[PDB]
């Protein structure tokens, strides 16, 4: 069956190795005829597929570099807690978190940025933060510096013993390979043994020391005098006098008379005005239910006893009359070929971490989150980006996996061969469906600019004209505002507040959700979304597909993935390699995650978010012109992109001064990418030979040959700049204009 | 006739063109100027595509066979509808 | 004004550059020495030998262009 | 010459369901290709322009549109499986033509009996400047 | 969009829309005259910098005549 | 090729067999004036419905004149697409194969002279389907919505 | 405003055509041997002299300007 | 039946090159004379401002 099988010491620990760079790459480890070489370097060092031709090395590698990821992660909180402890003013804000800007980072007075300390209240000053750890320590209790001290010490101890146990690993005490292709076993224990028992173990942190001492906090006390967690749950008489339930020690649990506790398991719904944020109370039952959801969810398949399933014996039943023998052998394909499992759990994460996005706003889970504009706003957005990213990592490895590892003759499959054999009916009606949506969803756009600029308003497209109702989304909304009263009784409002239905959740003069109406202009931004997903998707699945073999290029898959092109013949075969499919793909996804995040940071600051007066009176943001001038490209100019664009613009002589400044290197960047997108190399080429002549005059021809980077790293370089001249741009113009007016 | 092959007698009759030639153009022919006594010859230009992939072989001082390029025609496009 | 015509003049020489390195490297380089029986304007000279993309002397002229503009700017 | 052709008969046909990367109008307009070879077993073999499929026992024959692809699965049954094979091309009128071998031999190693068709004996610095022989139908190439 | 997305990619797209107008019904009754095909690279370079002078020279044209314009002064 | 049931079932070869573009028992002519009615029955609608007149007690002739125009206009189309890939005696080609392999006479529809009976065919029935269209939306126009 | 910028960009163009043709001048109509040594066939000889040179006036305006800008910023 | 009604009350429209003159020199004549006889209350172009507009900055020059 399955046992403990490893083995011993492969590869001892002896620095022989580190003064031969390139060791692993036999042309590499020669020698550095030209500069070229310590390009590929670099380019090919994670390469492990290509180190090797069996998969048991490759994968005690990658298990090594999990553990070398999982150290960097460590650290990385430990120095997050490290900072909160010795150099933020976490106490203070804890008094009053209503108008306290959380900071969280001081910089030296040596060269005059001493300005960069700006005022943050609370006798403090340092660089504001927006990363919003602080509502986390608020929800936690963690309400002293010592547990942020002990914290990134434990923090550090960890680091340092996951670096250890990867050396550990790789060099001592090698995996074998009935371990690592074993995924029964695998499938069994992350979902029983390592999420449930984690929701579980965190219940019970959230039930035995946040619970109260939050309870306390939101009663008003000044945290020096709270009681200490363990005094919570060694004298039972605090929690008994706070949760009469409580003070049943176990007897109402096992003798199935649960409803005893419902006091602090409830299934209340909506936000907690006091904070805004969710009922703690609601948290720690989702938490417990979902733990016991994975635990019994992890007895599924056959390990080593007489019980359970086979992903085996799953899949091939499994098989239609249109598809014919069905998933039979997929198993074989998804466990000898790590290219795909990457590729699968890249796209699962990503969409993962964007709806992650999604539902963090609109359900404000911490206490005093919805109220920290810029920290709501940066997490969404963040998250919105490294979904993104990961996708895009998915489609590029799917494809790698198409190229190299996919044989009929031993890794065959049935349903795969069918997808293949009829790609271009896919690519083609996708491109019609992209090209159909391109059209009426942005010449509508153009349509109502070029009438409005015609003096001709009543021709226009918005409530007030020729109109457009996003019927079926605000059907939704009723249903979900109507929920609550016949089929989910055991809640008492709305699942969330967005929901149009209800009323609105302010504190401090501010308020943080309310209900959120649809206007034509939600219609128009979400039919632009559904076009660019769909032309991305189209540029990722063509690249995909056609990685094989195209009928262009007949022998593609021979070539290799990753080559810059097949010669000027046939008219021209500049960018066919799946790699520039990516290269391309990567462009419209950067602007599909743009557009989205403009869309968002808009129609909060138009419908959401904003002060409420005294009397009730709501003054928004921005005066709420969303549904009258979202419908112009010249109003998106004018209304949003122009005028909310001032706070960083005289930025100077301030705190926010740095937003300032990024937001033109970020530009700068931006533009610089040009050059290598642009240009070729044989200009280069000859220019860079000019120059090692105007050297070599000198006595100064470095042996270390001059060589203009090769194609595919120019197109590397550019699309890298690219991204980070964009995303820094949006980044700086976010945080000045959100943390100066908000 | 559509593109155009030339090869000089900087030929070393390595012979890699004709491996790497994708649809069938080169050759080779006994010459004497070499050891190998042979040299490239191309009497299949008809269906030479153009990618240069075999003067991308020739590892010869500059190059020793070119492939200059000329009009169009419908094989020596690619075309396939 | 001083610092404007000093970022005019680095426009002005760069550009200068690039058009008479596309007007004397035209004949050829060691890249392709024989290039001058290419003809004017041609896609390539293959993807081999380190590749050789954008090295017509239209290229040049068109790698120019875009600097001509900016000057004028 | 005694290397004559083989005149490609009709003989079956792989098994393959018929997908996206068959013929369309240019070759029932222009031209197509036939690729022709004997196979020592039923095995599988991924065709050039999507998806793999079996062949049979003895001879096969396989119709394609461009001479690439063509040669491009011909290369692939010379170096995976070690067969000889032959493509034919076919003009709408009827005409049949015999194209890769020309003798039975591959071209990758000498056979005397071909012509020395476009070779220039000079190397190549020799060439002319275009001036030299400009306003004429001559290249410098020629 | 041009001096970025070269040929290749394109010619492998103009493929599939072939087949696609050839196999549909009611269309296949409608031929073309000329085989499409994506334009050449130096043609794609040539139109690529067409653009950018055009909207180069219309958006500054715009600005410059309209802030004089408004304010004439 | 591949065969679903989409391009391949006894349903939609007997549509596509029915409707005029393919019926070749009938004049070219006569199949060129029915699709010809049929498009100018079809376009009217949204043209009137939606014109930059709609809001005017016109917008029932403005739209149709309108129809009449794009039919003209595309009736040129056709003709100039005639005149520019079909031969004034050289011979046809339409599928002279049907399925199940009758060897069919050379479709008269795809000639130049029959390609022009075919413009003329239908655009003539653009208009009559353009006007018939306006006279039952604006004399005889209860049972509608518009 | 309008006639200066209209003026400039105008010369500009002509400028760059104005090389353009040189370089065309260069491949298609110099001849070798009717130029022998002469200040024509001269300039060839050391093109990489003036091209150097022209990169090197090209990185001390780009670095000293873009450096001072920074600096104030 | 309808047959000889379709082919005689369109028989002169079938000649093609006769066609593309017809249909050029109609649709030109047409939307010559709907144009010349434009009414104002469908068109905002066949009639002026009617209003006194609005002077420049700078006075009004
Ligand atoms: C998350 C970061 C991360 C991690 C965990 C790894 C992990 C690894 N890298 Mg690595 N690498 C990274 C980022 C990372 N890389 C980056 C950003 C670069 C620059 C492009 C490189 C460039 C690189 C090269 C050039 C090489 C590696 C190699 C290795 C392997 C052995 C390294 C080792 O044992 O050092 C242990 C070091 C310490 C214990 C402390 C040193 C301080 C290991 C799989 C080697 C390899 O896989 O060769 C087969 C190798 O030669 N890396
Ligand atoms: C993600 C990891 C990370 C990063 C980016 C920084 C970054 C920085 N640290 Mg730091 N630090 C970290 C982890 C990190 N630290 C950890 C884990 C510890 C505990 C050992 C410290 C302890 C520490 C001290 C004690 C000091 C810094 C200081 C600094 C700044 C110089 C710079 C902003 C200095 C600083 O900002 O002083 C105000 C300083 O004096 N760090
Ligand atoms: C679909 C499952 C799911 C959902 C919707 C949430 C939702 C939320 N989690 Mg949870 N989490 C989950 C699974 C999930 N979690 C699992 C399997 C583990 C293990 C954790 C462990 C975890 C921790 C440690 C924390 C959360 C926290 C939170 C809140 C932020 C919310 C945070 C929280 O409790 O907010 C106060 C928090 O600190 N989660
Ligand atoms: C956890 C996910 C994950 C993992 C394990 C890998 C791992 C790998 N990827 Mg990969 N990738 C990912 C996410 C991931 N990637 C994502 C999200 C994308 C989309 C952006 C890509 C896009 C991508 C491409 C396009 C390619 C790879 C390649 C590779 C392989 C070689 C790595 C290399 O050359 O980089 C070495 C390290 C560097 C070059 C450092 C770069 C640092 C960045 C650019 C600087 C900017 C950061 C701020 C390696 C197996 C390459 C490959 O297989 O080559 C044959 C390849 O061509 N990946
Ligand atoms: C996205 C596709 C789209 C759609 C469905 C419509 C729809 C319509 N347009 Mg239109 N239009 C579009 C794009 C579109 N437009 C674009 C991109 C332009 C600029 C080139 C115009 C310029 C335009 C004009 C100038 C006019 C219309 C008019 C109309 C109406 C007839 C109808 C509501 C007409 C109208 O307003 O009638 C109500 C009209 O006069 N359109
Ligand atoms: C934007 C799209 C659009 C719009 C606004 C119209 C508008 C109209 N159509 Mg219509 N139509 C359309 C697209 C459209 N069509 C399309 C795509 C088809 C398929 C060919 C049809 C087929 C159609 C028929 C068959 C009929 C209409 C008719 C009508 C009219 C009355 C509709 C009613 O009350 O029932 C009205 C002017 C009716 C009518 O009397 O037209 C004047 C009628 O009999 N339409
Ligand atoms: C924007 C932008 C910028 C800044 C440049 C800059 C440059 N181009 Mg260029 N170019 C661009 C866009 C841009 N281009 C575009 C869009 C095109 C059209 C394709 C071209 C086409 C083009 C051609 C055809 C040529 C140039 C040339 C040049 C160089 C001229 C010499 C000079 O002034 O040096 C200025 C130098 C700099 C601006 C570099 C300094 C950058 C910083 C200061 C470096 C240090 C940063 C940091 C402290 C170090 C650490 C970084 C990292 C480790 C974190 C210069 C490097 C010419 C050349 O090669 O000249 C020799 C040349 O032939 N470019
Ligand atoms: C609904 O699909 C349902 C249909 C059912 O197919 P089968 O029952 O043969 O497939 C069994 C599944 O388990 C897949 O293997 O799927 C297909 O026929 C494949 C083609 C989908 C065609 C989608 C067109 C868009
Ligand atoms: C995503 C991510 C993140 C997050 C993360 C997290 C948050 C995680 C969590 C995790 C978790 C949450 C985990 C948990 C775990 C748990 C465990 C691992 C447990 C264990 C236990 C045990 C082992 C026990 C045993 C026992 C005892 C001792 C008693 C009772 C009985 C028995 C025997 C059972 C961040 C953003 C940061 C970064 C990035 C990535
Ligand atoms: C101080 C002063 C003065 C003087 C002035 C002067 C004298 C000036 C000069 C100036 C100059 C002196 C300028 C120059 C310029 C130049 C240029 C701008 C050039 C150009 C060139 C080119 C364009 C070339 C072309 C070509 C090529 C490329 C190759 C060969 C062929 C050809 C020739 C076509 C006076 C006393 C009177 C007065 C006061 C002030
Ligand atoms: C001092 C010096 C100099 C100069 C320099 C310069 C002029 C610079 C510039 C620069 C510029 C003109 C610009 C820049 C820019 C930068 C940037 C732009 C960066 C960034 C970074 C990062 C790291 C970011 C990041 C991020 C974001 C924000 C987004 C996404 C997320 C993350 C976090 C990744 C000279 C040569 C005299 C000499 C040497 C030294
Ligand atoms: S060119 Fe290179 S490859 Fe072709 S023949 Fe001469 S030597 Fe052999
Ligand atoms: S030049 Fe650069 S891009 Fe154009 S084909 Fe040769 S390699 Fe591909």
């Amino acid at each position: 069956e399955v046992k403990i099988v490893v083995d011993r010491d492969p590869v001892k620990t002896s620095f022989e190795e580190w003064a031969r760079p390139g060791h692993f790459s036999r042309t590499l480890a020669k020698g550095p005829d030209t500069t070229t070489w310590i390009w590929n370097l670099h380019a090919d060092a994670h390469d492990f597929d290509s180190h090797t031709g069996d998969l048991e090395e490759i994968s005690r590698k990658v298990f090594s570099a999990h553990f070398g990821q999982l150290s960097i992660i460590f650290l990385w909180l430990s120095g997050m807690y490290f900072h909160g402890a010795r150099f933020s003013n976490y106490e203070a804000w804890l008094s009053d978190p209503t108008h306290i800007g959380p900071s969280a980072q001081v910089v030296w007075p040596i060269v005059g940025q001493e300005i960069l300390n700006g005022d943050v209240g609370g006798g403090f000053r340092g660089i504001q933060i927006t990363s919003g750890f602080f509502q986390l320590w608020r929800a936690s209790g963690i309400t002293s510096e010592l547990q942020l001290y002990c914290t990134a010490i434990g923090a550090l101890v960890f680091a340092a013993l996951m670096l250890f146990a990867g050396w550990f690993h790789y060099h001592k005490a090698a995996p074998k390979l009935a371990w690592f292709q074993d995924v029964e076993s695998m499938l069994n224990h992350h979902l029983a043994g390592l999420l449930g028992l984690g929701s579980l173990s965190w219940a019970g942190h959230q039930i035995h020391v946040s619970l109260p001492i939050n309870q306390f906090l939101d009663a008003g006390v000044d945290p020096k005098e709270i009681p200490l967690p363990h005094e919570f749950i060694l004298n039972r008489d605090l929690l008994a006098q706070l949760y009469p339930s409580f003070a049943e020690g176990a007897t109402p649990f096992f003798t199935l008379n649960w409803s005893k506790y419902a006091e602090f398991l409830t299934f209340r719904g909506g936000l907690d005005p006091v904070t805004g944020g969710l009922w703690l109370t609601d948290i720690a039952h989702h938490h417990l239910a979902i733990a016991i959801l994975f635990l019994i969810a992890g007895h599924m398949y056959r390990t080593n006893w007489g019980i359970g399933h086979g992903l085996k014996d799953i899949l091939e039943a499994h098989k239609g009359p249109f598809t014919g023998q069905g998933h039979k052998g997929l198993y074989e394909i998804l466990t000898t070929s790590w290219h795909a499992q990457l590729s699968l759990n890249l796209a699962m994460l990503g969409s993962t971490t964007i709806v992650v996005a999604h539902h963090m706003y609109s359900m404000p889970p911490y206490p005093y989150l919805a109220t920290d504009y810029g920290t709501q706003l940066s997490l969404f957005t963040h998250h919105m980006w490294i979904g993104g990213f990961l996708i895009v990592g998915a489609a590029a490895h799917a494809a790698i996996f198409m190229v190299r590892d996919y044989d009929p003759t031993t890794r065959y499959n049935d349903l795969l061969d069918r997808v293949l054999r009829h790609r271009d009916a896919i690519i083609s009606h996708l491109n019609w469906v992209c090209i159909f949506l391109g059209f009426h969803s942005f010449g509508l756009y153009i349509h109502n600019d070029t009438m409005s600029a015609l003096g001709r308003p009543q021709d226009m497209f918005s409530d007030t004209a020729i109109q457009l109702q996003p019927i079926f989304a605000q059907w939704v909304q009723n249903i979900h505002a109507t929920a609550p009263g016949v089929t989910a009784p055991g809640a008492t409002t709305s699942t969330s507040l967005t929901w149009g239905g209800g009323e609105l959740v302010a504190v401090g003069g501010k308020v943080a959700l309310l209900p959120i109406p649809l206007g034509t202009a939600d219609f128009l931004v979400h039919h632009i979304h559904a076009f660019t997903i769909h032309v991305t998707v189209l540029i990722l699945l063509k690249g995909v597909l056609f990685a094989r073999s195209s009928r262009l290029i007949p022998d593609k898959a021979n070539l290799g993935f990753r080559f810059p092109c097949d010669g000027p013949g046939r008219g021209g075969t500049c960018q066919v390699s799946a790699w520039d499919h990516v290269f391309l793909g990567l462009f419209w996804m950067y602007n599909a995650i743009s557009v989205v995040i403009f869309h968002f940071s808009w129609k909060m600051q138009s419908d959401v978010w904003g002060t409420i007066s005294d009397q009730g009176v709501v003054t928004h943001i921005t005066g709420g012109n969303f549904a009258q001038s979202s419908i112009t490209i010249n109003g998106w100019l004018r209304d949003f992109l122009w005028a909310q664009a001032s706070q960083v613009i005289q930025s100077y002589g301030s705190s926010l001064s740095a937003y300032g400044l990024f937001f033109l290197g970020a530009h700068f960047v931006w533009a610089f990418s040009l050059m290598f997108l642009f240009s070729g190399r044989g200009y280069w080429q000859e220019l860079i030979e000019s120059i090692v002549w105007a050297h070599n005059k000198l006595k100064v021809a470095p042996a270390t040959q001059p060589r203009a980077l090769s194609i595919i790293q120019g197109r590397a370089v550019g699309v890298t700049h690219y991204l980070l001249g964009g995303i820094a741009t949006t980044w700086a113009f976010f945080l000045a204009r959100i943390i100066a007016v908000g | 006739m559509s593109h155009s092959v030339k090869i000089y007698d900087t030929c070393i009759g390595c012979t890699q063109c004709v491996r790497a030639c994708p649809t069938d153009v080169l050759e080779m022919i006994p010459w004497d100027g070499c050891k190998a006594k042979q040299i490239a010859s191309a009497p299949r230009t008809e269906d030479c595509v153009g990618c240069k992939r075999c003067e991308s072989a020739c590892p010869t001082d500059f190059l020793s066979v070119r492939v200059y390029l000329g009009p169009e025609t419908t094989r020596s496009m690619a075309l396939s509808y | 004004d001083f610092l404007v015509h000093h970022a005019i003049a680095l426009g002005l020489h760069t550009t200068t550059l690039i058009l008479v390195k596309g007007a004397l490297d035209a004949r050829g380089s060691k890249l392709m020495p024989d290039k001058k029986d290419f003809g004017y304007s041609f896609p390539c000279d293959g993807p081999g030998r380190g590749g050789t993309c954008d090295i017509s002397a239209w290229d040049a002229f068109y790698l120019a262009v875009f600097w001509m503009l900016n000057t004028i700017g | 010459g005694f290397v004559p052709p083989q005149l490609d008969p009709s003989t079956p046909s792989p098994i393959f369901g018929g997908s996206t990367g068959g013929l369309l109008r240019k070759a029932q307009v222009e031209e197509f290709y036939v690729i022709t070879w004997t196979s020592p077993k039923e095995q599988v073999f991924e065709m050039p322009t999507g998806g793999a499929a079996i062949m049979r026992e003895g001879p096969n024959l396989l119709k394609l549109a461009r001479k690439e692809q063509c040669l491009a699965l011909g290369n692939r049954l010379r170096s995976k499986y070690k067969i000889a094979y032959q493509f034919y091309r076919v003009f709408p009128n009827g005409e049949v033509q015999y194209l890769h071998p020309k003798d039975g031999v591959y071209p990758e190693k000498v056979n005397a009996g071909r012509q020395g068709v476009g070779q220039n004996f000079r190397s190549i610095g020799k060439n002319v400047s275009p001036i030299e022989v400009k306003f004429t139908g001559k290249n410098s190439f020629d | 969009m041009f001096l970025i997305s070269w040929r290749g990619y394109w010619q492998e797209l103009i493929e599939t829309l072939a087949w696609a107008h050839e196999r549909t019904p009611l269309a296949n009754l409608i031929r073309w005259r000329d085989k499409p095909v994506a334009l050449s690279i130096v043609q794609a370079r040539l139109v690529g910098l067409a653009h950018f002078s055009v909207g180069y020279i219309f958006t500054y044209a715009a600005f410059l005549i309209a802030s004089t314009s408004g304010k004439f002064g | 090729s591949l065969e679903t049931p989409v391009t391949s079932s006894p349903l939609v070869a007997w549509y596509l067999s029915n409707l005029p573009a393919y019926r070749t028992a009938v004049s070219p002519l006569l199949r060129g004036i029915e699709v010809g009615l049929a498009h100018g029955y079809l376009l009217v609608g949204p043209f009137a419905l939606t014109g930059p007149l709609r809001n005017t007690p016109v917008h029932g002739q403005a739209g149709t004149l309108g129809a009449i125009g794009l039919v003209s206009i595309l009736s040129v189309c056709l003709t100039m697409y005639g005149v520019a890939s079909f031969n004034e005696g050289e011979p046809s080609t339409a599928p002279v194969l049907t399925l199940t392999g009758r060897k069919k006479e050379a479709d008269k529809l795809q000639t130049a002279e029959g390609w022009s009976q075919f413009t003329g065919g239908f655009f003539f029935g653009g208009v009559s389907g353009a006007v018939w269209a306006y006279f039952l939306l604006y004399v005889l126009d209860l049972p509608y919505f518009f | 405003a309008a006639l200066y910028t209209h003026h400039q960009y105008i010369a500009g163009f002509i400028m760059t055509g104005a090389f353009a043709h040189g370089a065309i001048f260069f491949i298609r109509d110099y001849n070798p041997e009717q130029n022998e040594d002469n200040v024509l066939a001269r300039m060839l000889d050391h093109k990489e002299a003036i091209i150097s040179h022209l990169s090197w006036a090209s990185l001390f305006l780009g670095f000293h300007t873009l450096g001072l800008y920074v600096h104030n910023d | 039946l309808q047959s000889k009604f379709f082919n005689t009350f369109a028989a002169p429209f079938t000649k093609r090159g006769l066609l593309l003159k017809f249909l050029l020199i109609g649709g030109g004549s047409l939307v010559a004379y709907v144009s010349a006889s434009a009414s104002p209350d469908l068109l905002p172009i066949k009639k002026g401002p009617q209003l006194p507009p609005t002077p420049g900055p700078r006075g009004k020059i």
